[PDB]
């Protein structure tokens, strides 16, 4: 409605009979192929992403926001726990790091 | 000629792998769209008989 | 072909060139008008050979390959089911044009969601992309991923009734 792409802002510019609209828009750019999960499997729990998804470059994996790489170390605090493994087709098992788990441990 | 709908792009789905942007454009765009007319006003008797 | 009608009909002047100049206009704003709905896209996407979608079926929109006209079966129901100077002038675009670009449509927004509406066409699995679909909606992913199997069935249930309700209503 609002140009192509995901529509940012929208300038209006006056024309004989007319007006111009100039749309400001983000367009995704450099895409790169990432191994993908639904979810991660970590002592017998599925962690689903909060807001982001699960990306694997390879070896390890990371949680990103969906319209820009920016991988992050899959925490508890950027994902929440629905249930078992045992449901959901595709979980993978990784580790959940805990960032409550070196302060009771110092 | 036959008019070529487009170029082919065969997007390589399968049910594991998902594609990232890792970057991104500013695109500024131009929407042409009249607003108003030439306001015209015709005398019916003056155009008819002068 | 009178030529005396034809002397007559040149002193109400140019009544006929404003007639055809209007038809004219009709002709060229519907072909403009289906270019504008259907040619929303520059790319002709096209499916995987192998139709894992995670229980998901489309068979009964995707593109029928042994049909010549290449047309899924509910549009070839579709088409089934619509049945002195005058010309009528074909449209710019043929149906199965028009249904390449609907099958490049349905490529793009089931390999890729709505990101090839947006800029590139990215990949997602089918799954993800309709757990996106339920976030959108409010609902979080788990739910999704939990009862795929059912929303799968339900949604290949409500495909059928469909297509055989298009088939049952005149
Ligand atoms: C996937 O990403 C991780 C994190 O960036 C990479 O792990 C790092 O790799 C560099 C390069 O050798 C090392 O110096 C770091 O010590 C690694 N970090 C950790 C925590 O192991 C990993 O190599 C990447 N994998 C691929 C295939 O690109
Ligand atoms: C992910 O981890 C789970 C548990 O750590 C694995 O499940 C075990 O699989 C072995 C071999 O099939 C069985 O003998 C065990 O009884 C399973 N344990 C449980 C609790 O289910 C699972 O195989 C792992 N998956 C991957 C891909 O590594
Ligand atoms: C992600 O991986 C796929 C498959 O590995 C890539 O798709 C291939 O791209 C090459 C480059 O032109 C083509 O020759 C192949 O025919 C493609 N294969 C398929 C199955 O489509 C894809 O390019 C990769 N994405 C990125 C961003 O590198
Ligand atoms: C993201 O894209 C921008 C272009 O829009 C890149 O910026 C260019 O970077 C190259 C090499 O670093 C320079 O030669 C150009 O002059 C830059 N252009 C502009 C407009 O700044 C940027 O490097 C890209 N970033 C990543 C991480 O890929
Ligand atoms: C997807 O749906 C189609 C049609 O709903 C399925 O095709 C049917 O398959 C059964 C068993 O092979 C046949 O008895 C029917 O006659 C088929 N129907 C039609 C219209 O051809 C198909 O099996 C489903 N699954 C997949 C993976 O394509
Ligand atoms: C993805 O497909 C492969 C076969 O190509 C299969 O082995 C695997 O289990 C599938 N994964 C999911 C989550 O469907």
């Amino acid at each position: 409605f609002c140009g192509k792409g995901y529509h940012l802002m929208s300038f209006p510019q006056s024309a004989p009979h007319g007006v111009v609209f100039l749309h400001v828009t983000y367009v995704p750019a450099q895409e790169k192929n990432f191994t993908t999960a639904p979810a991660i499997c970590h002592d017998g729990k599925a962690h689903f992403p909060r807001e982001g998804v699960f990306v694997s470059n390879g070896t390890h994996w990371f949680v990103t926001q969906r319209n820009f790489y920016e991988p992050q170390i899959i925490t508890t605090d950027n994902t929440f726990v629905s249930g078992n493994c045992d449901v959901v087709i595709g979980i993978v098992n990784n580790t959940v790091y805990d960032p409550l788990q070196p302060e009771l441990d110092s | 000629y036959t008019m070529s709908l487009g170029a082919e792009n065969s997007v390589a789905y399968s049910n594991n792998s998902i594609a990232i942007p890792t970057n991104f454009t500013i695109s500024v765009t131009t929407e042409i769209l009249p607003v108003s007319m030439t306001k015209t006003s015709v005398d019916c008797t003056m155009y008819i008989c002068g | 072909d009178s030529t005396e009608c034809s002397n007559l009909l040149l002193q109400y002047g140019s009544f006929c060139t404003q007639l055809n100049r209007a038809l004219t206009g009709i002709a060229v704003e519907q072909d403009k008008n289906t270019q504008e709905v259907f040619a929303q896209v520059k790319q002709i996407y096209k499916t995987p050979p192998i139709k894992d979608f995670g229980g998901f079926n489309f068979s009964q929109i995707l593109p029928d390959p042994s049909k010549p006209s290449k047309r899924s079966p509910i549009e070839d129901l579709l088409f089934n089911k619509v049945t002195n100077g005058l010309t009528v002038l074909p449209p710019l675009l043929t149906d199965e044009m028009i249904a390449q670009y609907t099958s490049a449509l349905l490529a793009g927004t089931i390999t890729s969601g709505w990101t090839f509406g947006a800029g590139p066409a990215l990949q997602i699995p089918f799954p993800m992309q309709m757990a996106y679909r339920f976030n959108g909606i409010g609902v979080t992913q788990n739910v999704l991923y939990e009862n795929q199997k059912l929303i799968a069935n339900q949604f290949n249930s409500a495909i059928g009734k469909i297509q055989d309700s298009l088939s049952s209503t005149p």
